[PDB]
């Protein structure tokens, strides 16, 4: 467990290692917004 | 092409999502209750979690009798008291 | 918007990051985001694994493989490997993500914000993948990098607290290196060492000296190297057996780390080293062993003499000789009989396996070590369930052994894959028919029929 | 020209019946031991102690085999990984009785198909073509190394793995279900849709090419002598051909580049196998197939069997009866 | 320009109206305990 | 339970987020 | 109305996001009530 | 005779190979 | 049984729905 | 011009999705055997035919539900909904296993209109109709093995159940009572199917990498224009490499394309009659001199032997539970195991 101070943000820390994944999805959107030119 | 309007045209238009930003969940929250209220378990006749094995029971209710088959499966539901 | 279409770059938006070669500062910024990425899922994987870690649970059977790494530095751990503190694993998780904010940043700025190129900005910073020398320096910049690293592994063993010795007198413990291996015969001969049974490679180093000697020696090996390719442009057999161009230096790359990945998964399936089993589970070889010991224990308790007893093939039930005859293990286990683990080996005499150890010497701590080991095999399904693939539900398990192999075995894979294809493409862009054969130059149709 | 010169253009020469090239040069000889080995073997060699409790197996036609049950059998589980070359054994008695035979042959055809990649890379690269061809290959040459090489490393023995023989190929595949539920395994799953796949749009390629064959011929004649090796022209309608199929379907289901297709036809069956391979390559460390063994559960707990733990029975069977003396310990955990 | 009712359109919603309603239904399903 | 939810969904929405605003605003996409 | 108001991207994007939460939900439900094994 | 029958047909098929390929009919462009 | 019309409610509020929104569209093209 | 050419106009129209006199068949077949199949597997069991839950309803998962088939004590009953059985209960159909027929059934019907809407299209666009012909060895696979099999087999419960892990266990059952790999049809059937992905992957990596320059894109697949009249790969190029490589070579375009159905098909084909075969249990199970020999000596062992003791273990251990209807019990004392295991 995290120090207690630290413990509401238990619910965030549980998201994050995530966070590299939308990046690849990202790309994506991006793409379809210049219409994959 | 062969007539219809594009998607691409019929999808991004407002009109489209007026219609089915209704349509669609009506139907998904028609499923939804379609489950929650067990309407599904009676029409298709799927055992509830209670409703496998009366209390001391432990043999599968297997249909044995191809003509009396429907009388079978309602002796096996009346077993269940 | 600069090469950023097909038409104008000659790349689809499928292999968008192609049209980013001769672009220094923006590819310069691809590089630096990504490794925010990198130093980004270190710091907050770190952070999950730690708030989602029972320290009285063993780390293998909590899904960690980030916090056994830190552990292995000697960092929060003590005598066992049984926590002491969770706090440095909170500060590598804290940093790291921090870290990737600035790493991020200038990712970000270098890609979208910079100049595109780097050569008018920068001689310095600027390059062209011809040139020769500026690529060796390159090189040479961050191989002095690597080496550095290395020397801060050595410099963790001998003067911060030292390593996790799974191997340590009277039990695994933190020790701190004082004597590391400098001897090259020691050093080098792991390398010259056959990859089969029994001898490993060097994934058979089992000693930590052999290990902090190792990295001085690539410490200094990495520095010196990389000082000399700064000093130095590629002599000419060099130039005329090499493709030179970023595609081709990156094909290069991608066939070294398909080697390391590789290596990396068999490091991980046997060593028990510097993966040590206390924060990774035991290995396949180690948990049937544990198995063999454990039934040996048993019965030997209920009066066998396991030494003697004749199994159903002929060969002993308990124990039997190696085809060179050390006494080693019976039964399928019979084909790990290389494993050496800190719980085994005090029944080990000169011709293996000692009998009169086994019967008189085995100590209650070698017992429990051989049930959970044996009952932590690394075997188990894909949404973790342990055991055998016809165990019922009830036991939550994974070994970090099969996560890290399998995940590394299917990187090293597709990295040879990939290296295969950015090889043949920089080939024949660089002799200059990747986009397809000339009609008008047909080189089949100027050679002579086969027959 | 001096002689080394004059040899390397050989080697690499353009105009060789078959090609040499320098993976060529590997791949030959290794090749050529790798059957010779093979063949003798298979005709042979004497009983094998494949399991490694003098409990031989007798893999050759002049010991009781046919080609549907004959194998080279896999080296002896007493060796594990061990490396046991020829000049290892005291005698050839005892190397056939050990199974050398086996680790001769894998090795020496594992370099071989790997200089065979190779190679076609390099001819690709001499006659100006583009190189991805050995890509291609990579995909049933990764499955190799996933059953030769990749197995027996993750489970500690060449004795497990695949056998050189049709029977023994089966003994593999089964042994594979008992102990990794592979079936259940999304990778192998995969594999299945690379090659059910891979059949599907093979049929569906040659019929639609076939089908729009452009008129050239009698109905006397073969339509193929319509078709003329090195003409300019295409030999069918791609535009009538689409039409078809878009019509089967729909129109925006269907190719009409050429190019594109074909790249489909490549890619779909290669990934697939790619993963049929990792499947084989991961399971070697015992990463295994879903298991949903007594997954659902009514309301007073009792197990409710869904196919999933037929499949588990099954399998059990395997496990049960698989290499029944090789056991002495309640769990089979290689 | 363009009709709206057509034997696309039909086919589309066989397809597309059961498919929302069973959705809803596993969806609810997730939520069931024994 | 609430907030892991709530949270990606902030994450989550903060990557088309970004395109959006440059889309609307007519920026160097 | 007419076609092209909304954009296609924005459409995509949102029916992906659409279909992650569904399957999410699925796959939360493999470890959760019926199915569970617990 | 079984053996004979398998290694035969076996030796058949590596001469079919030979034959086949060095002395296939060459294609011929047009 | 009250609980195929809680369930089919939904259903012909859509139907009805969009008859309404489609309705002058629906009667042009008939 | 009478009412019947005036149905075929608009039957034949150039709409999005193509009708034809065969949509007629085809569209509410395969409409219903689509939506059979996903309402059985959504809400229906198969607790009263086999002992087993096989719904999302009942917690499975997309890899373990089913429709199932029907119990063994229908036998091959077409088992209508108006039928004997049900007698136009819907509920009691359900759990009759009605849904299983209905998809086979319907299902079966929906393939002969597919065919058809294969023919009617070549018909009507000038090709020959060489895809519904090949269309004809799933024709045979699907009839041979989930009408044909069960027919000659005690009832409709030993076709394969409609679900993922149902045909596995279809998979793990023809393997421990049929030795179903031994089989020489089934072997054939793989060497189509292996030699078919075969084909793909190689002849479209041959053509990708034989392509001519024909733009200047190193993305080079706009580079081709479908009413163009060249070949858009070398052929020549290809078969000298191919020939080079491997001793032989496709030279004639049409001839690959006509193997490249050929192969495939006829695999189908062949494993179709090897299940024809088991639907009898005439099975390729052993070679008796194999067996005259291991009864005879004990030292006698081969890959053979070895199969068949693991076909005795699923047998033992599968029976019970999976054919029900038989009550087998099997003390724990006469199952086959070897030694610990
Ligand atoms: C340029 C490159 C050119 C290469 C040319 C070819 C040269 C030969 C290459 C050999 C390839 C594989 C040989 C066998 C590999 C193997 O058995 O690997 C195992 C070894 C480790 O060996 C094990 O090492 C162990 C060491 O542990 C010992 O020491 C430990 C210390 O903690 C513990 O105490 C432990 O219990 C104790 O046993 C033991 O010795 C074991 O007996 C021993 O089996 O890994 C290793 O050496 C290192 C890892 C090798 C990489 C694995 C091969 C991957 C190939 C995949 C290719 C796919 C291609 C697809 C194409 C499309
Ligand atoms: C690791 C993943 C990664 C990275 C680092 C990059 C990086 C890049 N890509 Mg590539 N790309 C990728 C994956 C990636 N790509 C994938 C998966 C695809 C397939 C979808 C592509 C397809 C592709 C194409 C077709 C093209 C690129 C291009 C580019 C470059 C220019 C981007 C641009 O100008 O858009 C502008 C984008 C915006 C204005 C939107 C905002 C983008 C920023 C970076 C988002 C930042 C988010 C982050 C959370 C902010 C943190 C702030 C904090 C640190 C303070 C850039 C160096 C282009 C190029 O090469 O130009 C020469 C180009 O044409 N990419
Ligand atoms: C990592 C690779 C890398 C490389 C090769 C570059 C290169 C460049 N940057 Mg970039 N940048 C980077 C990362 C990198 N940067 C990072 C991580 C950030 C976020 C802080 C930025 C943010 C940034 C901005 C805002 C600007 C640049 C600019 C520049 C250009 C001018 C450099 C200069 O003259 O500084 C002079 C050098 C020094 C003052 C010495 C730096 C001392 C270092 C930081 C001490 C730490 C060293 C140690 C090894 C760090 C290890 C980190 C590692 C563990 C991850 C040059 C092309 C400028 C530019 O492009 O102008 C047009 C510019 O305005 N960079
Ligand atoms: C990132 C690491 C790295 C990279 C990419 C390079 C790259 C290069 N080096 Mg450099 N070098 C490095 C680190 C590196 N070096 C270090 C750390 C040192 C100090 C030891 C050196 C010292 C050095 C010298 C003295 C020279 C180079 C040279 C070169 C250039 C040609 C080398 C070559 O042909 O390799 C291909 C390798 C060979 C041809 C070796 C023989 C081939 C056999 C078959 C290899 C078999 C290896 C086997 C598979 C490995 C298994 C394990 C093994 C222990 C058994 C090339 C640009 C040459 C140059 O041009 O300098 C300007 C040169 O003369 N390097
Ligand atoms: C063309 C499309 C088509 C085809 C080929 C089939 C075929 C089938 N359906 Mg399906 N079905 C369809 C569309 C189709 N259906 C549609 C649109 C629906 C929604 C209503 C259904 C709903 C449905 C259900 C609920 C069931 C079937 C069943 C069946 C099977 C038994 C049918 C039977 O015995 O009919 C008998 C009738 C005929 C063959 C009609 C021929 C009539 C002749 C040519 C004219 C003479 C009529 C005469 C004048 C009438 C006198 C009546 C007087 C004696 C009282 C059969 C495989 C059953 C099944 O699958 O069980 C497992 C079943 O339970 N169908
Ligand atoms: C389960 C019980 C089963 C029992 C059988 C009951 C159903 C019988 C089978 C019906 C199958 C097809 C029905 C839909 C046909 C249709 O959509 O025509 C669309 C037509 C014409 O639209 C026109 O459609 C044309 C486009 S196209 O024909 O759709 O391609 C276009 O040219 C024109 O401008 C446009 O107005 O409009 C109708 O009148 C539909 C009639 C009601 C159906
Ligand atoms: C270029 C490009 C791209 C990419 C990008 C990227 C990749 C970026 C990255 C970025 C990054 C890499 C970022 C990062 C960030 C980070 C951050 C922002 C962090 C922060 C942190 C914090 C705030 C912390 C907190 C805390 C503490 C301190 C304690 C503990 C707890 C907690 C966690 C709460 C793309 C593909 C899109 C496309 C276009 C182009
Ligand atoms: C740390 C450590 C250690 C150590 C280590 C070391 C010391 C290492 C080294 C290493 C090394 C020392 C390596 C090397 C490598 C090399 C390589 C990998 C090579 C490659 C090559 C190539 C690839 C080439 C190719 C070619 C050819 C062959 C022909 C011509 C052309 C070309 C050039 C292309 C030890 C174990 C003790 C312990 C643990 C820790
Ligand atoms: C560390 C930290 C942080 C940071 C964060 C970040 C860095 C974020 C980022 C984020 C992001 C970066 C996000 C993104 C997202 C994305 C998305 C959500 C997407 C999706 C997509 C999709 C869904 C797609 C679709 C599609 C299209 C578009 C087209 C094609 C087709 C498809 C359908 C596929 C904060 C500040 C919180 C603070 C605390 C700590
Ligand atoms: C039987 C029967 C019938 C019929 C009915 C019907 C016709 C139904 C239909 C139904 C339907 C029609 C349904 C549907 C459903 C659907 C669903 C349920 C879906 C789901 C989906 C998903 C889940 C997705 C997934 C995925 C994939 C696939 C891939 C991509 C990614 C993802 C993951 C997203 C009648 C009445 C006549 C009579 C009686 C019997
Ligand atoms: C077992 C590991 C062995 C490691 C060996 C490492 C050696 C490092 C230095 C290699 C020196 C290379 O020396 C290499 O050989 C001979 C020297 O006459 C040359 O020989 C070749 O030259 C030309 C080059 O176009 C060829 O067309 C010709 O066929 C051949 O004569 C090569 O062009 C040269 O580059
Ligand atoms: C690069 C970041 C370095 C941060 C500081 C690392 C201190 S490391 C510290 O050092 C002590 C001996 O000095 C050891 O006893 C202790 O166990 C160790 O954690
Ligand atoms: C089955 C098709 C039977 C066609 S029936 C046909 O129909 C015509 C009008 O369409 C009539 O004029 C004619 O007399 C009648 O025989
Ligand atoms: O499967 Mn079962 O697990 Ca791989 O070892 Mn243990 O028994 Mn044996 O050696 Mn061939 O086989
Ligand atoms: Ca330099
Ligand atoms: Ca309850
Ligand atoms: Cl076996
Ligand atoms: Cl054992
Ligand atoms: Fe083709
Ligand atoms: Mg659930």
């Amino acid at each position: 467990k995290l120090p207690e101070a630290y413990a509401i943000f238990d619910p965030l820390v549980d998201v994050l290692p995530v966070i590299p994944v939308l990046f690849l999805a990202l790309a994506f959107v991006w793409q379809a917004a210049v219409g994959f030119r | 092409t062969t007539g219809e309007r594009p998607f691409s045209d019929i999808i991004t238009s407002v009109r489209y999502w007026v219609i089915h930003s209704i349509t669609i969940p009506a139907l998904f929250i028609a499923g939804w209750l379609f489950v929650s209220t067990g309407l599904a378990y009676d029409v298709f006749g799927t055992p509830r979690p209670d409703s496998y094995y009366a209390q001391e029971q432990r043999s599968i209710p297997l249909v044995t009798d191809r003509f009396e088959a429907k009388q079978q499966v309602e002796t096996f539901l009346e077993q269940l008291k | 918007a600069t090469n950023r279409d097909q038409e104008s770059s000659g790349f689809a938006w499928w292999a968008g990051n192609a049209r980013l070669i001769n672009l220094s500062g923006k590819l310069l910024g691809a590089h630096v985001a990504h490794a925010g990425l990198i130093v980004f899922w270190a710091g907050a994987m770190t952070l999950f694994e730690l708030a989602h870690f029972i320290p009285e649970k063993p780390m293998y059977e909590q899904g960690l493989i980030l916090i056994p790494h830190i552990a292995t530095l000697g960092w929060g751990v003590g005598p066992g490997g049984e926590v002491v503190d969770t706090f440095p694993f909170f500060v590598v998780g804290v940093v790291h993500l921090i870290s990737s904010a600035v790493l991020g940043f200038g990712g970000v700025y270098h890609a979208i914000r910079g100049p595109e190129t780097l050569e008018e900005y920068s001689s310095f910073f600027g390059y062209d993948w011809k040139d020769k020398n500026k690529m060796t320096t390159i090189l040479g910049f961050h191989l002095i990098v690597l080496g550095i690293g290395a020397l801060l592994l050595v410099a963790k063993a001998m003067f911060f607290g030292g390593l996790y010795d799974t191997w340590a007198p009277g039990g695994g413990d933190v020790r701190v290196i004082t004597n590391p291996t400098l001897d090259p015969r020691v050093i080098f001969g792991y390398l010259l060492k056959s990859p089969f049974g029994g001898e490993g490679w060097i994934v058979s180093v089992n000693n930590l000296e052999d290990v902090v000697g190792g990295h001085i020696w690539i410490g200094l090996i990495c520095i010196a190297g990389g000082i000399w390719h700064i000093l130095t442009t590629p002599f000419g057999w060099a130039r005329r057996a090499f493709i030179w161009s970023g595609e081709a230096y990156l094909s290069y790359s991608l066939g070294a780390l398909s080697m390391m990945g590789f290596i990396a998964t068999c490091f991980v399936w046997f060593n028990n080293t510097v993966y040590p089993s206390e924060f990774y589970g035991p290995t396949g070889p180690e948990a049937s062993q544990a198995q063999a010991m454990t039934f040996l224990i048993r019965d030997q308790k209920l009066g066998a003499n396991v030494g003697s007893a004749q199994g159903p093939t002929g060969l002993g039930k308990y124990l039997m000789r190696s085809p060179t005859g050390e006494i080693i293990f019976g039964g399928e286990t019979m084909r790990f009989w290389d494993f050496r683990g800190p719980w085994l080996e005090p029944l080990r005499g000169p011709n293996g396996l000692d009998l009169n150890k086994i019967k008189n010497d085995i100590q209650p701590w070698q017992e429990r070590r051989a049930a959970e080991y044996m009952t932590h095999a690394p075997l188990g399904s894909l949404n973790s369930v342990g055991g055998v693939a016809t165990e019922i539900n009830s036991v939550n398990f994974v070994s970090p052994r099969s996560w890290l192999a399998t995940s590394h075995f299917v990187l090293a894979f597709f990295f040879l894959v990939g290296h295969l294809w950015h090889a043949g493409r920089a080939r024949a862009a660089a002799a200059g028919f990747e986009k397809g054969i000339d009609r008008e130059s047909e080189p089949v149709l100027s050679m002579p029929s086969l027959d | 020209a001096n002689l080394w010169e004059r040899f390397c253009n050989w080697v690499t020469s353009t105009d060789n019946r078959l090609y040499v090239g320098w993976f060529g040069v590997i791949m030959i000889p290794t090749l050529l031991a790798a059957t010779i080995c093979f063949v003798i073997a298979f005709i042979a060699a004497p009983p094998v102690d494949i399991d490694g409790i003098r409990e031989p197996v007798s893999g050759s036609l002049l010991y009781g085999n046919n080609i549907i049950t004959g194998a080279v059998v896999p080296s002896s589980n007493a060796i594990g990984l061990h490396f046991y070359p020829i000049w290892e054994a005291a005698s050839l008695d005892e190397w056939l009785y050990n199974g050398g035979p086996y680790q001769l042959i894998i090795f020496h055809f594992l370099l071989g198909a790997s200089c065979y990649m190779g190679r076609q890379w390099e001819l690709s690269y001499r006659l100006g073509m583009r190189p991805w061809i050995c890509v291609a290959y990579s995909a049933p040459l990764a499955s190799a190394f996933a059953v030769f090489l990749i197995y027996p490393i993750g489970q500690g023995s060449f004795s497990d793995g695949m056998p050189l023989g049709i029977s023994g190929t089966f003994n593999f595949m089964i042994v594979f279900q008992a102990e990794h539920n592979i079936l259940m395994h999304p990778f192998h799953q995969l594999g299945v849709a690379g090659v059910f796949g891979g059949a599907l749009f093979c049929a569906m390629h040659g019929s639609l090419v076939t089908s729009s064959l452009i008129r050239e011929t009698t109905e006397t004649e073969s339509a193929n002598y319509g078709y003329k090796f090195g003409q300019e022209e295409e030999t069918y309608n791609i535009v009538a051909a689409h039409g078809y199929f878009g019509r089967l379907i729909f129109q925006y289901a269907s190719f009409n580049n050429s190019r594109s297709l074909h790249f489909f036809l490549a890619a779909w069956p290669v990934v697939g196998v790619w993963f049929a391979a990792l499947g084989i390559s991961t399971m070697a460390f015992n990463l295994n197939g879903f298991n949903f063994n007594h997954s659902v559960i009514d309301a007073k707990g009792n197990v409710i069997n869904t196919w999933a733990d037929i499949i588990n029975r099954a399998n059990l069977g395997m496990e049960v009866m698989h290499e029944r003396n090789a056991h002495n310990f309640p769990l089979d955990l290689a | 320009s363009y009709p709206i009712f057509t034997v696309r359109w039909v086919a589309v919603h066989t397809l597309a109206v059961p498919t929302i309603f069973f959705l809803g239904a596993i969806a609810a399903m997730q939520f069931i305990q024994r | 339970v609430i907030a892991q939810l709530t949270m990606i969904a902030m994450i989550g929405i903060a990557g088309p987020m970004i395109i959006f605003l440059l889309a609307v605003r007519r920026g160097n996409l | 109305s007419e076609g092209g108001r909304i954009p296609l991207w924005i459409v995509a994007t949102v029916a992906g996001m659409g279909v992650i939460v569904i399957v999410g939900l699925f796959f939360y439900g493999a470890y959760a009530g019926l199915g569970s094994s617990l | 005779m079984e053996t004979i029958t398998y290694v035969f047909i076996f030796a058949c098929i590596i001469a079919l190979f030979f034959f086949a390929i060095f002395f296939r009919e060459p294609p011929r462009i047009t | 049984d009250w609980r195929v019309l809680v369930v089919l409610l939904p259903v012909l509020l859509a139907a009805g729905w969009a008859v309404r929104n489609i309705l002058p569209y629906a009667v042009k093209q008939v | 011009r009478g009412w019947f050419d005036i149905l075929d106009d608009w039957l034949k129209r150039d709409r999005f999705v193509f009708v034809g006199w065969s949509g007629i068949l085809l569209f509410p077949c395969a409409y219903l055997a689509l939506g059979g199949w996903l309402t059985g597997t959504t809400f229906v069991t198969s607790w009263y035919t086999h002992g087993l839950a096989s719904s999302y309803l009942e917690g499975c998962n997309f890899l373990t539900v089913a429709v199932s088939t029907p119990a063994n004590s229908m036998g091959h009953s077409l088992l209508l909904l108006w039928g004997p059985e049900a007698q136009g209960d819907f509920t009691r159909w359900c759990q009759l296993g009605g849904l299983w027929t209905f998809i086979a059934l319907h299902g079966a019907f929906g393939l002969i209109g597919f065919m058809l809407r294969q023919f009617e299209i070549a018909r009507l666009v000038g090709v020959r109709p060489y895809n519904a012909i090949a269309f004809s060895a799933p024709i045979a696979v699907f009839v041979s093995v989930f009408l044909i099999y069960p027919l000659g087999q005690s009832s409709w419960f030993f076709a394969p159940s409609f679900g993922v892990a149902a045909i596995f266990r279809f998979l793990l059952f023809f393997q421990g009572f049929h030795n179903w790999t031994l089989n020489p049809f089934h072997m054939m059937g793989v060497a189509g199917v292996l030699g078919g992905a075969l084909l793909c992957a190689i002849h479209g990596a041959t053509v990708e990498n034989t392509l001519f320059q024909d733009g200047e894109g190193a993305s080079t697949f706009r580079a081709f224009n479908p009413t163009q009249a060249e070949e858009t790969y070398s052929m020549v190029t290809a078969n000298r490499f191919w020939s080079q490589i491997f001793g032989i070579a496709f030279s004639n375009k049409r001839w690959l394309h006509f193997f490249m159905l050929f192969v495939p098909v006829t695999g189908l084909w062949m494993s179709a009659i090897g299940v024809v075969g088991l639907a009898l249990n005439l099975r390729s199970y052993d070679f008796i001199s194999q067996e005259i020999r291991a009864a005879e000596d004990p030292e006698f062992e081969t890959f053979y032997t070895k199969n068949l003791l693991l076909n005795e273990g699923i047998r033992a251990w599968m029976a019970p539970q999976d054919q029900p209807h038989e009550n087998f019990v099997f003390p724990e004392e006469v199952l086959p195991r070897g030694n610990a295991l």
